[PDB]
């Protein structure tokens, strides 16, 4: 009765996730592994393979290249932000919250969920790009100049640990609903109807991992730790911004690399 | 100029 209602909440969340996010983890993994119909992604692993890429213009200046990448990738994230907002309205009790608190919770949670979406696109060797038609290597990203080599390596590091948990789309829905309903965000008017939906969401999650991963070991706690890791990736972005502002120049970067980085986050 | 909140607010409505 209590546990039946937990399972039903889990189900409702998963159908509503399926409906809000066309790019599921299962579809990204099919692309990556090779279950795919359509031709495999093109691999970019060096400058020669970069330039043999015409599957995707004007003249950015050294001390703006990075900022313009960051702006570029955030503006390209709007579709993702709208899908997460769509999903969020489906979480029971959400739209019942004070409109101001709905916006607040999305404004913070959206960054963390985006990194969860990125981990789907990653494996230990690299990341899908250009709507899943290309694949950029981890080693090549890391090789690049100046401050750019350290943009993505810490995101890879997280994704590899997060992807080792082997969550599927039905676990991810609940996990994502939990992130959104975080009682601690800055400026929340009423931090308690929020904490109460979350607690209910934690129970369903706890049950979901028992049913779905009956072999596993502290999966629930390991997954709750990742919420902390997600916040740190977001806050680490502020430090990175400082590093750009006073680097030993130059920060030119081939256009096509700029284009590639705007598909990341 | 309209930021992240605005796109969130427009999608909620
Ligand atoms: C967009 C594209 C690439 C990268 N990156 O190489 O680290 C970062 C971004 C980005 O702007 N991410 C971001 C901004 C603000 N909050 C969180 C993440």
């Amino acid at each position: 009765p209590e546990s039946a209602d937990l399972r039903a909440l889990a189900k409702h969340l998963y159908d509503s996730y399926i409906k809000s996010f066309p790019l599921t983890k299962a579809k990204a993994r099919a692309i990556l592994t090779g279950k795919t119909t359509d031709k495999s992604p093109f691999v970019i692993y060096d400058m020669n393979s970069l330039m043999m890429g015409e599957d995707k213009p004007l003249q950015e200046q050294s001390k703006e290249v990075a900022i313009r990448i960051f702006q570029g990738c955030q503006f390209r994230s709007v579709e993702a932000v709208q899908e997460i907002t769509e999903y969020a309205k489906s979480i029971p009790g959400f739209v019942n919250l004070d409109l101001n608190d709905q916006v607040t919770l999305l404004k913070y949670g959206v960054h963390e969920i985006i990194y969860t979406m990125l981990a789907s696109l990653m494996n230990k060797d690299g990341v899908l790009i250009s709507e899943g038609q290309g694949f950029m290597t981890r080693e090549f990203l890391k090789s690049l100049r100046k401050p750019f080599g350290d943009f993505m390596e810490p995101k890879f590091e997280f994704a590899v640990k997060f992807n080792a948990l082997e969550l599927d789309d039905s676990d991810l829905a609940i996990f994502i609903a939990v992130i959104i309903l975080s009682g601690d965000r800055p400026g929340l008017l009423n931090v308690k109807p929020i904490e109460d939906i979350q607690d209910n969401l934690l129970q369903a999650l706890e049950l979901q991992l028992k049913l779905n991963h009956p072999e596993s070991s502290q999966l629930f706690a390991k997954l709750l730790q990742k919420m902390t890791d997600l916040r740190q990736i977001v806050t680490e972005h502020v430090q990175l911004l400082q590093v750009i502002k006073k680097t030993e120049t130059d920060m030119s970067l081939h256009p096509l690399l700029q284009e590639i980085y705007k598909d990341l986050y | 100029n309209l930021g992240l909140e605005d796109i969130i607010r427009k999608a909620l409505m």
